[PDB]
């Protein structure tokens, strides 16, 4: 049961800091070398460090070095990443993985976290607007829109998760705005309409806005 | 450094096939250094085979590698759904550890024409005072589609985005929705909405409309 949890990402200006922090159970920690590899967005699998099982060997990648500073706590289990003077490019999903080996870089990861995501940027967080797609006046489509928003993840179930077959949440996009935009739709029996009820539930924990919304013909 | 290449970039197939995906090096190395993951979305990559064709736990046995030198193969005998994914190869024996760009299979599956929905803006957008109109395109494959806007006949050029979803878990169909943006004036002074969908599983286009106000 090797267990892997990032923290510490989230929205930072550019020339801020963040400290990453990886906890982990079910395995023996102190005797692995631990490594973190990003993901931008779209893009794939880039490393960025590794630590050996005693902290005493780091290695970085080129495009990180001497802003990113690796380190571990034996007795606490957990990974560290200090993040200095950020820049755009690094925004990334930032996963934690622990080594097959007590050395660095140097054998496969052979488990990863689900990642934390860091980005960077002289905007402003800004909570989304959420907007009926009605269904028109047999299947019928209905969503919501959810707009305005920064920095991702935006997150949307329908009637708390009980109603999943049918949904398509689409992948945000970013508007020429500079703010996100993402619409969730389902279809539906038209029979149900006016008589089951919808609700698109919207999650946007950045700006800690969480809305349920009523979609009705 | 060692440059790793695959390809092809984006390989379909259908379930039952084999997979062949290939990573290229820029300098011969040994396939005891090279590891591969595979990566769903939303999901971190998971050890797949390494060094040279060891399986992580969990892996089953139609995935296994071969290859040296330069030319590395990752084979996956008898395509499952769920084997469709994101595939990366690593190598870890010279430093800097270096991957692969990605190989992405995706599921071939038959020609199915979209159904088409467009929604006009809602009262409460208009009353925060912006207008988007929305034209889904739901459970089509393949992926190819056109989407045209048209306001009062004029075809609407730049003023548009699309987003598309992975392929679906049960049919590995995808969905598309076209979003178009307008001011609320622009909306306001003008009558009729269209949006016009060409697809391959379609034999002629298709358009959804509606006229504001009515
Ligand atoms: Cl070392
Ligand atoms: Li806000
Ligand atoms: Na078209």
């Amino acid at each position: 049961q090797v267990q892997l949890v990032e923290s510490g990402g989230g929205l930072v200006q550019p020339g801020g800091s963040l400290r990453l922090s990886c906890v982990t159970s079910g395995f023996t920690f102190r005797s692995y070398a631990m490594t973190w590899v990003r993901q931008a967005p779209g893009k794939g699998l880039e490393w960025v460090s590794s630590i050996s099982h005693s902290g005493g060997s780091t290695k970085y990648a080129d495009s990180v070095k001497g802003r990113l500073t690796i380190s571990r706590d034996d007795s606490m289990d957990t990974l560290y990443l200090q993040m200095n003077s950020l820049r755009a490019e690094d925004t990334a999903i930032y996963y934690c993985a622990k080594d097959q080996i007590s050395y660095p870089a140097a054998s496969p990861l052979d488990y990863w976290g689900r990642g934390t995501l860091v980005t960077v940027s002289s905007a402003s967080t800004k909570g989304p607007s959420v907007f009926p797609l009605a269904p028109s006046s047999g299947t019928a489509a209905l969503g919501c829109l959810v707009k305005d928003y920064f920095p991702e993840p935006v997150t949307v179930s329908w009637n708390s998760g009980a109603l999943t077959s049918g949904v398509h949440t689409f992948p945000a996009v970013l508007q020429s705005s500079g703010l996100y935009s993402l619409s969730s739709v389902v279809t539906v029996p038209s029979s149900s309409l006016g008589t089951q009820t919808y609700i698109c539930n919207v999650n946007h924990k950045p700006s800690n806005t969480k809305v349920d919304k009523k979609v009705e013909p | 450094e060692i440059v790793l290449t695959q390809s092809p970039g984006t390989l379909s197939l259908s379930p039952g096939e084999r997979a062949t995906l290939s990573c290229r090096a820029s300098q011969s190395f040994s396939s005891f250094s090279l590891a591969w993951y595979q990566q769903k979305p939303g999901q971190a990559p998971r050890l797949l085979i390494y060094a040279p064709s060891n399986r992580a736990t969990g892996i089953a046995d139609r995935f296994s590698g071969s290859g040296s030198g330069t030319d590395f193969t990752l084979t996956i005998s008898r395509l499952e759904p769920e084997d469709f994914a994101v595939y990366y190869c690593q190598q870890y024996g010279s430093s800097p550890i270096t991957f692969g760009q990605g190989t992405r299979l995706e599921i071939k599956r038959t020609v199915a024409a979209p159904s088409v929905f467009i929604f006009p803006p809602s009262d409460e957008q208009l009353k925060s005072g912006t207008a988007s109109v929305v034209c889904l395109l739901n459970n089509f494959y393949p992926r190819e589609a056109k989407v045209q806007w048209k306001v009062d006949n004029a075809l609407q050029s730049g003023n548009s985005q699309e987003s598309v979803t992975e392929q679906d878990s049960k049919d590995s169909t995808y969905s598309l929705s076209s979003t178009l943006t307008l001011s609320k004036a622009d909306y306001e002074k003008h009558k009729l909405y269209a949006c016009e969908v060409t697809h391959q599983g379609l034999s002629s286009p298709v358009t959804k409309s509606f006229n504001r106000g009515e």
